[PDB]
């Protein structure tokens, strides 16, 4: 039954009295549910440290991963060039759901398209696909560049792009002169971050590879920057302010911020804004490249070291307060440009939020999860902060990145309860939680579920979640926010603090019982 | 209406593709004539999607573990391959159970293979052999497994008939294979049709000589509905209202249990066609049950629904029919007398998959709300044969419709409401245009029976007469 | 008993067994406290409609008021020029009081005197204090100015501060040409945004009442901009930012974001920015005066309009997307400069983000406090989103503001519900979310007990506080956001859905019981 | 240290005054020497400030509503003038207490009469009696009024007594008129000093007649402590676990009964003596309860003070105290092992009101920390007289220290830690020095007792060694 003057929605309408009846009624008649005692025993056995044992023993089961495949993020890759159609050579299932995810975190629209391969082609191959769907994409939307990526189906019955594209240039199905990157995304290797790195190398490839006897290293008195795989426009916006604010001449590549910001005004822009092709063929002519996330850009740095001959540098991902300062002393150093006294003042007040706000943060337990650069950025800040690190999980990571993270932790007296693991999912992270119970968590919008699992043993074993990472689905337009520099460092601390204090709020709201706490000013 | 004006706009659009794809597109877009009972003669379907012209149809295994495999809350489901697929298909349509999560329900967890190069290399039998024995360890309460298969566990041959076999002797566990795999097919059709099969062949006949269960006259099966939204429980409470005893759901809120009860049903109701209608012929032939379709979109419909059910049993299912009618009657008027002053008038376009595009248009009607165009991502000639006889004359119908397309015939026709999917949402938000999800609901409803037909109401007055939209222009624009 | 390794503070070391007995003994002994179900019976009824009709007779008695005296606003304003002491004439606990609720608000030094008026200035007057105060605060602190304001004591007593600075120019104690504007600002009249009009308007008295023969209207090609009582940082910084945007020259009187953001560098900075005198001169010589919160700066227009001769715009506070974009194209008119595409696209964005979160947005009923122009604009704002104001109550609001308010409501369909109040406080405020329950309360910190005594009636009746305006004193770093313009507007809107999606979060986390609507994607 | 260095420093302090204000801050700044027993000779104190020199001190009404009858919970405490004076007080100060606000616990409110222009040209009496009408009305569970002036009450010829002695008559409740107006006195101890009085002949007389409260050779007092952070509880249970029965503790987490049982007890403990001394010699003089001080600051101070209490009564109470100090030793020991190493040898400044800069050395010291410099906001010549052999030698004494004299000393003694209040904390934080707010204890505690070392010893800790004081100097700088 409804009220026309307050109608109810799926909650709460499904507790009211009657569908309450009828979902015992058929629980009790029809499921062959196991007593609910039996369920109790088994949640409580789950919460264990002998379930952690047996949970820490898998070898084959993957229980609620926390990456995506290749070709996923060579979209996001491709998306950052001017005028530019992300193409995924082969099933258009993937596509679908590339669409998808990437709509639902950014709630914007996002453009790609497949060559929708069938059986038949696994038997004969793509190459028909491939001229078609090039021809059909071209006649269509009109894009300036396609950037050709693959999925696992195409991978493994070996289909050669580079024969395949030429044959479509040859035969007219396509211009000669039009451009047509490549990359190899295999989704049994690597992650989403894996296929970022593999397309930005095919489209730097494409666009170099064959025209460096012209190259002057330092003629254009700029800096190439690469960012990676990133889902903050703050992140995007927050490089180029940094960069204008020092009057160092650079050059992003693969920037997205515009296609993925777009205005309401009555009209759909397909592309907008992006790296041009005139950037990226000048980019051999830079000073230096530097790469924001350095661990999921491996092939982008061998081939910007060996071909373009760019002496890239060590450098951390500029995130907390040390490494934000080591990324400008090093833009300083090549650009020869003063560090302004705009950023001086900026870095002053970030110091002046931690000295606020270093009470509260002091002894916190963080258990964390993401991608690899962003974890070991998020680890840092955090031991600037105080707080301690506990459960440092990385599903995409490996030994290498494990080892510079141990050597972080060991650097702090607030790393020395930390534990990272590596090629972990969200059922050991939730193992974790149970048996060493951390203060908060942090990580993308999969890790609710632990929490209401958590809310399940008691009200004193809820480990609240921040939402810091890709993807977030129940919240909106927190993909505005900045997690790089002093601006997102601000950012972070601010979300930390707050998080705390509402916790410490809700924990002291009961009137004569813990309300003596619930203090005005904190 | 203008036919000559739709069909000339078909042209237009039609102008810009090549020679192949252009011929291709032409038999896939029609103006509706309601006289016309055959489609063939006016549409086609269930063909193959042109390359590079951004369709927006899912794959087999969405339509296999996505729609009707994953909703069975007691089972575990396995990605069977590399770890895309179980990671954009988790939690991402909401098919409502009751249960505890990790323990005796499993709905919302992706459970995968993680698929590495040395897997595709030496295959991944051994593999799932061990990965079963620790699901078996970890998740004892489980009821069930089933094995979605993904495109390089179709194309590395791998045999994962012989291990479900092996596994299911072993641990005495019913483990079902589905072949889903992503490049069979054409669209998510061949999903349903494949996950039909496996029902049919691995879960349906468990009980055929087992007879301890006591059956009534009054007994039904809800098939076809997934519980989007809690619809499926905003329809079977009106059915417990009649009299009747449903003893089945498939596949929303559903357990193993009751699909192995299904085959001792008095009768069928069926929601969904296009994704049952397999299984349905099936038990028919086998069984000898009886199989109706009904539709609960909108006070018509369900009264009309529930007048044709109750008469498929005796006087007191219908005197208690008549009852419920009644008890109903007041709400859903109320709704009317609110909501349909403030939509009355209005033009719909419609983009779903294979059964809403027809099912949803007396709902709108309900609230003097007119569809001008409708079409669908997958769905059968049956389907369309269906369709053209509940909307109007000179109307758009349209078949794996793409972007380019679905952009320029609403830049022609200007519809005040369009209802589609999550990838077209923002696309027709930035011109302007209201937009509601019909797959999802928008994160609302439930939309079935009297209950959801007042969530329904109150969302389409809540889209289409926000103030947002006669704000995207500047005033010094 | 303490646990050297997790050691409690207050909660929850209280909440042991020890601490509980000994509290219950000493209640039990001692205190002689009423009967709980006495109090419960108390506190139902305390919650009642009967309840709330005794509650709004009352004519004498305030319970927890909304607002604060003239010379804190007075403060604030001397904060925003230029090597400006603010130096309050009266008692010292007033000055007290100040810094330490500007120190708890901005969580920054707040510099001010007093001249420290005692029982002999009660009979004779605080001629010799000023006199001795103006000298050792030139003396030790070396400000460039001096603005002088009083409390309710030497306002009662009638000291005359224009003598009296008079008096100690003329003999010495201070030089004749050292800026010393005053301004009185009894603490019975009005309230904080009250004195800030004054100190105002004593201020541009001061620089430009005599001076006025060689000014001409337009010469300097520039708008000032008045901002008023102002405690977003924020704020000043997308006035200024704006308005460089749009390549408008300008003039932002009384601008203390300096001066309440200053780092931490090893330094200590008594001044920081601000208004020059020279701009204060030449003020007179602008196109136009803006006024952005011109519900409290009435005397600053009446001198503005009588002596400057500017023809001051009819403008409400750039506060969401119609008035901003009035706002924007008033400065347009008035400087002749269009408006630059780049504004054109973030309130484009901001459109999009308004279309993005309408479903969660709908028919929201929220009460609401604060000052007169935050109110309005956000009263404007709500209705612009679909929201529904139902309570709005400004405790230092007039008829005539209560007039346009009404006037507002009565043009949107989502107004039908709203009632405002003027002269009420947070106890009445309390009454009304206990007898028609919103879904939300906006308010500075005080609201938070308002919770807790939903809270106490049942979960069902909890009304959760979002923390907007001043001061807020339980959560840290919020006085940096923005609440003007477009980039104010996004802010508060992801604010809005935000709190709505974390109580529909919080309502939905039970097991078996509600868990069936947490949904992954919102 | 090098005390011809600290007179050098003072008088370079002092070169930038006027004549005037550097000869009377003269006498306010002075260089400890412990063998001084008088501090008339040395340090001058309980004097009105200088004008316009930013001094820390707040009023009487901060010294009576604020601190004294503020903290009783059960009363209702009506702000008597302008608006502004009740709201910067409200909530500011941590006195804890248990009750259900707004039925019959008070603390946290703020209850005014909100004057006007008209109250201020005609009077507040008629206002106050209505007022006082409308708090009977809509709060029938409180147990008392008290009315606290704020400066026009005094200014203008308002007689609140008159008001108080007629509507208490008329409503058979106990109304307190309290004339602690801002201008009187020249800090918050004439605030103390009034509200003592005022509790002396308005309630502690009460009961003088009725004598059916059953009294032990155990009954004892706390006076002077306000549960800041729960401090008088932690120190509360001490005495219980000896043997003791605590009556009524002033007057934090108090209720206006335990203040008329107070004239039975058998002792008084005095915490604080400058706000509760005069109200302690009364009762000696007129009741005959003796009174003695002590300290409950580190477990070398909590200890001695036990057993001085002890020393009191007859043996079982110490053989009781003996109990106690045996079971907390580990404790506190454990608190010392882990957090001495970490702060051995920390020099400490300290500037706080009127008991705490001589209170708080004895538990700094408990973890190896020297105090290098103390004053006073308002204490009178006996508390230096106490100061002066608490501190050592050549450390600096600060009476009613200026912003500037304060900046300046602390930039030539460099200390690694400064103890005060709000209005000092981010000043010094900027500069670069560890700061921990004395007041409140920077939203902590509690930190008497032995419960409350370790909170005390993790706070400086964790103040102290922060990693943010490293990083304020940019690395290109
Ligand atoms: S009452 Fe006094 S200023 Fe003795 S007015 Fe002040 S809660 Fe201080 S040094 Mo705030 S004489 Fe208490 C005090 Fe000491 S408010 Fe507290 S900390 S022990
Ligand atoms: S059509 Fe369908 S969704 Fe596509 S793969 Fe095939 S079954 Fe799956 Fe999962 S991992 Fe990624 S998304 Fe593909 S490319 Fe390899
Ligand atoms: S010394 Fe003390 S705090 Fe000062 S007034 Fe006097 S009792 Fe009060 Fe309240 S209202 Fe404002 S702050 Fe004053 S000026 Fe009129
Ligand atoms: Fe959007
Ligand atoms: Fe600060």
């Amino acid at each position: 039954s409804q009220q026309v003057d307050k109608i109810k929605a799926s909650y709460p309408l499904f507790l009211d009295q009657d569908y309450k009846d009828m979902l015992a009624k058929k629980r009790d008649g029809f499921e062959e549910k196991y007593p609910q005692d039996k369920i109790d025993e088994v949640f409580q056995w789950t919460t264990t440290k002998e379930y952690q044992e047996l949970n820490f023993q898998r070898e084959a089961l993957t229980v609620n991963p926390a990456k995506a495949c290749q070709p996923l993020g060579a979209v996001l890759c491709a998306l950052g060039f001017e005028k530019t159609m992300p193409y995924v050579h082969g099933s258009q299932g993937c596509v679908a759901y590339f669409r998808s995810y990437f709509n639902r975190h950014f709630r914007e629209p996002v453009s790609c398209v497949s060559d929708s391969m069938t059986e038949d082609a696994a038997v004969f191959g793509g190459q028909q696909n491939m001229k078609d769907g090039l021809q059909n994409c071209k006649a269509t939307y009109k894009p300036d560049m396609i950037a050709v990526s693959t999925t696992c189906m195409a991978e493994v019955i070996g289909d050669d792009l580079n024969a395949f594209i030429n044959n479509s240039k040859k035969e007219g199905f396509i211009p000669d002169e039009f451009p047509v990157p490549f990359a190899h995304t295999p989704s049994f290797v690597g992650s989403h971050v894996t296929g970022w790195d593999n397309m930005f190398e095919g489209i730097a490839r494409y666009f170099t590879l064959k025209s460096m006897d012209d190259k002057v290293v330092g003629s254009n008195k700029k800096i190439n920057i690469v960012p990676g795989f990133e889902t903050y426009l703050g992140n995007f916006r927050v490089i180029k302010r940094m960069l204008s604010e020092m009057g160092v001449g650079y050059s992003l590549l693969s920037d997205p911020e515009e296609v993925l910001d777009t205005p309401a005004d009555g009209q759909f822009r397909m592309y907008a804004g992006g790296t041009t092709q005139e950037e990226m063929k000048d980019a051999p002519n830079a000073l230096n490249t530097v790469l924001l996330q350095p661990w999921h850009l491996e092939k982008t740095k061998k081939f910007v070291e060996g071909t373009w001959k760019h002496e890239v540098p060590k450098l951390n991902i500029p995130m907390g307060l040390d490494w934000t300062d080591e990324f400008l002393m090093k833009v300083s150093e090549i650009s020869g440009q003063p560090i302004p006294a705009s950023l001086t003042k900026e870095r002053g007040r970030l110091v002046d939020m931690m000295t606020d706000s270093h009470t509260w943060l002091h002894g916190k337990r963080f258990a964390l999860w993401g991608d690899p650069d962003f974890v070991m950025g998020l680890v840092k800040f955090l031991l600037e902060l105080g707080c301690e690190p506990v459960h440092i999980l990385c599903h995409n990571g490996n030994k290498r990145w494990k080892k510079a993270v141990d050597a972080i932790l060991a650097a702090s007296p607030y790393g020395k309860n930390a534990t990272v693991y590596i090629g972990k999912d969200l059922w050991h992270l939730r193992s974790l939680v149970f048996t060493d119970k951390p203060d908060f968590m942090i990580g993308n919008s999969y890790g609710k579920f632990i929490q209401r699992d958590t809310l399940h043993k008691g009200k004193e074993f809820e480990v609240p979640l921040i939402r810091i990472g890709f993807p977030i689905f129940d919240r909106h337009h927190l993909h505005r926010s900045t997690t790089l520099g002093y601006e997102g460092a601000m950012q972070i601390l601010t979300t930390l603090v707050n998080s705390i204090l509402e916790r410490l709020d809700e924990e002291t709201r009961g009137m004569q019982a813990t309300d003596y706490n619930h203090d005005l000013v904190r | 209406m203008s036919r000559e004006e739709v069909e000339s706009l078909i042209q237009e659009v039609l102008e810009v593709y090549p020679e192949k794809a252009r011929k291709d597109r032409n038999k896939h877009l029609a103006v509706n004539d309601p006289a016309v009972t055959q489609s063939k003669k006016c549409i086609i379907s269930n063909k193959k999607s042109q390359p590079g012209l951004m369709t927006i149809r899912g794959c087999a295994y969405a339509g296999s573990k996505g729609v009707v495999w994953g909703p069975i809350k007691d089972m575990i489901h396995i990605s069977h391959g590399p770890v895309g697929c179980g990671q954009y298909s988790r939690a991402g349509r909401r098919n409502y159970y009751i249960g505890t999560t990790g323990v005796n329900a499993f709905v919302t967890m992706n459970f995968t293979s993680d698929f590495q190069e040395k897997d595709i290399v030496f295959g991944g039998d051994k593999k799932l052999a061990k990965l079963i024995d620790e699901v078996e360890t970890l998740f004892p309460l489980n009821k069930g497994i089933s094995v979605q298969s993904e495109c390089p566990i179709g194309l590395i041959g791998d045999d994962i008939e012989s291990v479900s076999k092996v596994k299911g002797a072993e641990l005495s566990k019913t483990i079902v294979p589905v072949r889903c795999e992503g490049f069979r097919g054409v669209s998510q059709s061949l999903g349903h049709h494949i996950a039909n099969d496996a029902v049919r062949d691995w879960v349906l006949g468990k009980r055929d000589e087992d007879t301890t269960f006591a059956s009534t006259p009054y007994d039904v099966a809800i098939i076809g509905d997934y519980n989007i939204g809690g619809d499926a429980w905003s329809s079977r409470i009106l059915l417990e209202e009649m009299g009747l005893r449903c003893v089945a759901q498939w596949s929303g809120d559903g357990s193993i249990s009751e699909i192995e009860l299904t085959p001792k049903v008095k009768l069928n109701l069926v929601h969904c066609y296009r994704s049952m209608n397999y299984i349905s012929r099936h038990m028919e032939e086998k069984y000898g049950i009886p199989w109706m379709e009904y539709n609960f979109f909108g006070p018509t419909k369900t009264i009309e629904s529930l007048r044709a059910i109750a008469a498929k049993f005796d006087e007191s299912i219908q005197k208690k029919c008549e009852e419920v009618i009644a008890k109903y009657k007041p709400e859903w008027e109320a709704v009317v007398a609110k909501y349909r002053p403030r939509l009355e008038g209005k033009r719909v376009m419609l983009y779903i998959g294979g059964l809403r595009p027809r099912h949803v248009i007396g709902a709108y009607e309900d609230l003097g709300m007119e569809v001008v165009g409708t079409g669908y991502e997958f769905a059968h000639n049956d389907d369309y044969d269906r369709t053209m006889k509940e909307m109007g004359d000179s109307t758009l119908l349209y078949d794996d419709v793409t972007g380019y397309e679905f952009e320029e015939f609403v830049k022609r026709i200007k519809p005040d409401l369009i209802g589609s999917g999550i990838k077209e949402k923002f696309i027709f938000q930035k011109m302007g245009i209201p937009f509601r999800e019909m797959h999802s609901w928008d994160y609302s409803g439930p939309y079935h029976g009297f209950d959801g037909f007042a969530i329904f109401a109150r969302d389409m007055d809540m889209t289409l007469n926000n103030p947002c939209w006669k704000k995207l222009q500047a005033p010094w624009e």
